[PDB]
């Protein structure tokens, strides 16, 4: 945890890299806590991870991917309560990133709307259509942590 | 409060900070780097 405290510098940004290595180390040290006194050093050195995640870029997506790899690697262990404390605010960021609407046949603006005229690709196996993966994809410019692939993996 | 001041900052109790209050004025100051 002092190495990741050193990675706190890495997480802060030593160079063009080391922020990535920070989150790989952070989630790896986190999964060792998944199977108190060390719960406080966990959350303080987690808030920097949330900070770099709160910073705009794909460094949030990497935090998502890493939590996905942690659930994938240790499945029988890692009880539900500990990981729920870790991610329930990262899971629930997908189905409300944009999909809270009612009639998805409209376009809104759907910025750069090439598929305002042909939306709603072929699945049809549902009973509601709120935005259905369209509106976050509209504006898109995302690294698909945004109700998309790395977030769906978690 | 102010960025160089004392009362809301670590320098309020730094006039009588001790070896135990060393990493206490440095605790609230140490909180100002997360996020």
């Amino acid at each position: 945890d002092d190495m990741h405290m050193v990675i706190r510098k890495w997480l802060s940004s030593s160079v063009p890299n080391h922020k990535q290595m920070g989150i790989i180390g952070a989630v790896t040290m986190m999964g060792s806590v998944a199977l108190i006194e060390c719960d406080g050093q966990l959350s303080t050195l987690l808030d920097l991870v949330g900070f770099c995640c709160e910073q705009t870029p794909e460094v949030l997506a990497l935090y998502y991917d890493e939590l996905a790899n942690l659930i994938e690697k240790q499945k029988g262990n890692l009880d539900l309560q500990l990981l729920d404390k870790f991610g329930k605010s990262l899971v629930e960021d997908f189905p409300n990133d944009f999909v809270v609407d009612l009639s998805p046949t409209v376009d809104g603006s759907f910025l750069f709307p090439v598929k305002s005229l042909y939306n709603l690709d072929e699945d049809e196996t549902q009973g509601a259509i709120a935005i259905n993966l369209l509106p976050l994809v509209s504006q898109k410019r995302v690294v698909s942590p945004i109700c998309l692939s790395p977030c769906f993996r978690l | 409060a102010v960025v160089t001041l004392l009362l809301e900052k670590i320098p309020e109790f730094f006039f009588d900070v001790v070896g135990t209050f060393g990493t206490n004025f440095p605790r609230l100051i140490v909180n100002q780097f997360k996020w």
